[PDB]
């Protein structure tokens, strides 16, 4: 063990970090009167409707 | 001069006792609120700015 022939010193490290995410949303509020355009074979009603507004520019 | 125009289809059993219907019970509602005069002319975009708003790259 003379002349520092056995001394030793070492270090080491390692790291990792990952992450992620996502989201989505939507809302809707109002009232609209539609019209029946077809009566299906089991009594259900197919309905369609449209409302058009024009306030001063568009 | 301001113009308020309206067009639609009404179901008679929705008319109230005072001969009135809320506009949310009309089927093909077309409402329009426009005007003329220079007060209305002061709210259209200039032809150059209108051209740029559509054909500018960004």
């Amino acid at each position: 063990f003379g002349n520092s022939r056995a001394d030793m010193e070492a270090s080491g490290g390692n790291s990792f970090n990952g992450k992620g995410g996502a989201n989505a949303s939507n809302t809707f509020s109002g009232t609209l009167t539609v019209t029946v355009d077809q009566v299906l074979a089991n009594g259900n009603l197919h309905v369609v409707g449209e409302k058009q507004i024009a306030i001063n520019q568009g | 001069t301001e113009f308020i125009r309206f067009s639609g289809v009404v179901n008679p059993r929705t008319i109230s006792g005072s001969n009135s219907v809320p506009s949310t019970q009309v089927a093909d509602a077309r409402i329009e609120y426009v005007g003329n005069g220079y007060i209305n002319e002061a709210q259209n975009m200039g032809w150059l700015q209108r051209f740029f708003l559509n054909l500018s790259p960004m």
